[PDB]
């Protein structure tokens, strides 16, 4: 370990001290750096902490800031958590159809925007490689089932972000 | 080390459950969908650990190669081995010498 | 009642005793180790390696007084005089910090050559009628 | 959460322990505790030092200056203070000239500086314009105050009395009022076309404290706005200010990049106005009193001001709730609202005088 | 094979971090329900493929008895057989005769 | 002085606390069973439990020790002296020990000698009742 080298470089030098891997001293030296070695763990954990793509201690205090749990938050898989938290942080942008279908391919999904049918307003959301299957990662509980089945995530994701003018249309493909 | 060194675990093991299905069970993504449970992993971890136990070494994180440590520990705690050259009936005793050139049918 | 350093194999360190270390409440432990822990070098003295480094401790500029003694400068040292009259010196120097306060009475360290190749130092103190009873030991061999 | 102090002498000792066999460094009065409490106090130390290096990753928990420096990176800007002016009407003896840079103190302490020079020719009251030095909230007054004289001037009455009291005195925004611009700015994004953007542009003219969207209002290519104005006493529109706030919509200028945005060219606003659909409640109270009447009033149009929009419909209980909150009432029984209410979204529900 | 092949896994083992608790901690679901993390997966995995390393022989998805296959090469290469009637220790060297007879005090 | 006036002094309390213990095939506890720890304080238990099935379980156990030594911390790892059938030597005490008084100081005595010779005579009034009814253990509350 290099907390308790650094423990030991910082004991005095001399004959009557015994450095050597197998002493006392050594095996003191270890138990004493170890508690500074997980404090070190924990401040550099901070900063992945630092953004809500990574973050578990403060998902909570990132999620009650930006006001997240909403429909785009899925049911209880921690990555879905923190990604629906890291796009609605650094999401800005315009109303167009290429825009739209990149945002909604950020979030996993597959839709292209496509001219209407009846009118002029009402543009065909086509979704594609339809998949309600959620994998569970090593984040998530030691309770959760292999798979989490969640549905209209993407519908009501849309609704709500939907330019004010318009409506849309809803198609799935295979 | 061995163990789950996150902030989330009891110092005290909670007892497992009592059996309920006579036939192997597996896994399955898909037809039931099926959870670990706390159950399977303690078994697991505490196989693990009692193996490195009966092989006398402590656990430690920084080390991977315990399990085949432990192995090559039983091994030589309990069996001879090629490289001694039958030195563990001499460190036993005088009796264990008699008893195996007895076995080895070498009389005086 | 601090740790107490235990010789073995020309190395001291502490040692257990029961269910935790052994400990010491004597100059016996002072003295080991006033004695056995290099002190910074002076600027002109000239080290017995080739090399241009003075040992000492990071915590001299903080503790008023240098930690040790200057003995390890006889690292390689041949059988003359000299040697001998710079190691009584040495000892007298690193131990007259107990002098200067009340905790020993005098003190008379002789230097000599015993059985070819041994530097033998014979230090006597004179502790005063309240000093608690020393530690006393050997230094040990094993393996 | 970082561990606690005689959680971290627990794990100090189970570390001497495991690393040195055979050992029980919980032992009292030894040397093993001694070592292991005082590690555990520096771990206590750094523990904490690493909590305050956490909780100022989010500007709701930061300090002041982080979150000074996270709203400042995110781009809100602050509002500086004014100061206030006015006329001030001084009477003087003989021709003199009160020099530029004379201050009129007001008995609170707030001074008013003259900027420029005045010669007077008559002995006679003189109006001059003067302007505080405070530049606050505490700079406008009242409508006939006094300021009296720090220093005297040559033939100038120290008394000065302001017919028509100072105006334009305000403060810059707090903390406070920077972090909820902030939050708010986070929490509804900017799209450029969105019902919450047209909520935001709504709200951003001055006076306005309340906006609503309605998506495809009146078919597929038209919107609805409704806002509402709640500082004024009527609480509803106006022509004037519906027309300023549709002006705001379609055109102005962004400070950040000082460029222009608005709406989309072939979309439809048409901002409008809501009306006044007024529900009178009739609650049976225990002790009649004036107090109590206030309580409930006040609880009641707080109620309506968190949950009640435009097109909704409001169920009973929450009279109900609103006027249990209050304390010295024993009975809070409502009889006329027994039913749900609803309306339209022209319609905007409104508490009405109660019967009590 | 043996290792996550579920093409969700990196090249390279993450470091795994420091000891934080010395005594052993257990999975529980019920006062706070424990998550096992990268660290518990990346150590079992590595103990079990160390083992089958030291075996000498390459993991494959197709068999499924290889830890058992692992043990009893560590066997056949670490230790004494009943098989074969001490043939190893006497293939090797006659120095390893002389010591074996002069251990069993059979000398000259 | 308290002597003569009737306040007797308070002696040194021991300590008390769960050991969670496992047994293996559900036996029966003695009612004198005793527990030893490393520096050699004893603990022992006085109550007799059965136990149904393998599995933990909470006991309360006092210290034999009066003064505030025998009071253990979290975690404290105690183990048998005496075998018992299908019971491993291990307790872990999650709860540490609580309790572990010594004997009372000169400034509590007279503070407790002070408060005897000042308190009032409390005739029977409507609230004093109310205490008097609410004193004894598990009584919560009283109405008169």
């Amino acid at each position: 370990t290099p907390w308790q080298t650094a423990f030991l470089q910082l004991l005095p030098s001399g004959l009557a001290w015994n450095k050597s891997p197998d002493s006392k001293l050594s095996a003191l030296a270890q138990a004493i750096s170890d508690v500074i070695a997980t404090a070190a763990d924990d401040a550099r954990q901070m900063l992945r902490e630092r953004f809500p793509s990574t973050s578990r201690w403060y998902l909570g205090e990132w999620e009650s800031f930006l006001g997240l749990p909403d429909c785009t938050s899925e049911n209880g898989t921690l990555s879905e958590r923190q990604r629906a938290a890291a796009n609605k942080m650094r999401m800005t942008g315009n109303l167009s159809r290429r825009f739209y279908e990149w945002l909604a391919a950020q979030y996993g999904f597959t839709v292209r925007l496509t001219d209407s049918t009846e009118g002029q307003w009402v543009t065909q959301v086509n979704i594609y490689g339809i998949k309600n299957y959620r994998n569970a990662t090593v984040l998530d509980n030691v309770l959760t089932p292999l798979r989490v089945y969640e549905s209209g995530a993407l519908e009501c994701l849309l609704e709500k972000y939907k330019p004010a003018h318009q409506i849309y249309k809803f198609v799935y493909h295979d | 080390m061995f163990y789950i060194d996150n902030d989330s675990g009891v110092t005290v093991m909670p007892p497992v459950s009592a059996q309920r299905s006579a036939i192997v069970r597996w896994f399955s993504e898909g037809n039931v969908i099926t959870w670990p449970g706390m159950d399977w992993f303690n078994i697991v971890q505490a196989e693990l650990l009692n193996t490195l136990e009966e092989a006398g070494i402590q656990p430690d994180k920084t080390k991977l190669n315990q399990l085949a440590l432990s192995i090559k520990a039983i091994m030589s705690n309990n069996a001879l081995l090629i490289k001694n050259n039958l030195s563990e009936i001499k460190t036993a005793g005088a009796s264990a010498q008699r008893t195996a050139r007895e076995n080895l049918d070498i009389y005086d | 009642t601090d740790l107490a350093i235990i010789w073995t194999n020309g190395r001291g360190d502490i040692a257990q005793d029961g269910i935790d270390m052994l400990t010491d409440d004597s100059l016996t432990t002072d003295v080991t180790i006033s004695l056995f822990t290099d002190r910074r070098a002076l600027d002109s003295d000239t080290l017995p390696d080739g090399s241009d480094d003075r040992r000492g401790w990071w915590g001299d500029s903080y503790r008023d007084r240098p930690i040790g003694s200057r003995l390890w400068l006889l690292s390689r040292e041949k059988a003359t005089p000299d040697t001998l009259e710079r190691a009584r010196g040495y000892a007298e120097e690193a131990l007259e910090w107990l002098k200067t306060a009340g905790r020993v009475s005098a003190i008379n360290v002789r230097a000599e050559q015993l059985h070819q190749g041994w530097l033998y130092l014979y230090i006597a103190l004179t502790l005063p009628d309240g000093s608690v009873i020393p530690y006393e030991f050997k230094a040990a061999f094993n393996g | 959460s970082p561990p606690t102090l005689s959680s971290l002498i627990a794990r100090t000792e189970q570390n001497i322990e495991q690393r040195l066999p055979g050992s029980w460094p919980q032992a009292r009065e030894k040397t093993l505790s001694a070592i292991a409490y005082a590690q555990a106090g520096l771990a206590a130390g750094c523990h904490e030092h690493i909590s305050w290096v956490g909780r100022q990753i989010i500007p709701s928990t930061a300090d002041e200056d982080e979150l000074l420096e996270h709203c400042r990176f995110w781009g809100v800007r602050r509002k500086q203070a004014t100061a206030a002016s006015g006329p001030l009407t001084v009477t003087t003896s003989a021709a003199t000239t009160i020099p530029a840079g004379t201050r009129w103190q007001r008995a609170d302490g707030v001074v008013y500086s003259l900027a420029d020079t005045i010669v007077i020719d008559r002995a006679g009251t003189t109006e001059i314009t003067v302007t505080a030095l405070a530049a606050g909230e505490a700079g406008n007054t009242g409508e006939n105050t006094l300021l009296t004289l720090i220093t005297p001037v040559a033939c100038v009455v120290s008394d000065a009395i302001t017919v028509k009291g100072f105006s334009g005195g305000a403060d810059i925004e707090s903390a406070a009022e920077l972090l909820s611009r902030l939050e708010y700015r986070v929490q509804y994004p900017p799209f450029g076309g969105n019902q919450f953007d047209y909520v935001r542009w709504a709200r951003e003219v001055s006076g306005v404290t309340r906006a609503w969207c309605f998506p495809t209002w009146k078919g597929g290519g038209t919107v609805g706005v409704t806002f509402v104005m709640d500082n004024r006493s009527n609480i509803f529109p106006q022509p004037a200010d519906v027309e300023r706030v549709a002006d705001y919509i379609a055109g102005h200028t962004d400070p950040i990049t000082g460029l222009i945005v608005g709406q989309p060219d072939g979309v439809n606003v048409t901002v409008f106005a809501p009306k006044a659909k007024p529900v009178n409640p009739r609650i049976y109270i225990s002790p009649k009193t004036a107090e109590l009447k206030q309580a409930i009033t006040n609880a009641i149009n707080t109620m309506f001001f968190n949950e009640v929009m435009p097109g909704g419909a409001l169920a009973p209980s929450r009279i109900i709730r609103a006027v249990a909150g209050v304390t010295g009432l024993d009975d809070f029984e409502v009889r006329f609202p027994t039913e749900i209410q609803r309306s339209e979204n022209t319609e905007l529900l409104t508490a009405g005088t109660i019967e009590w």
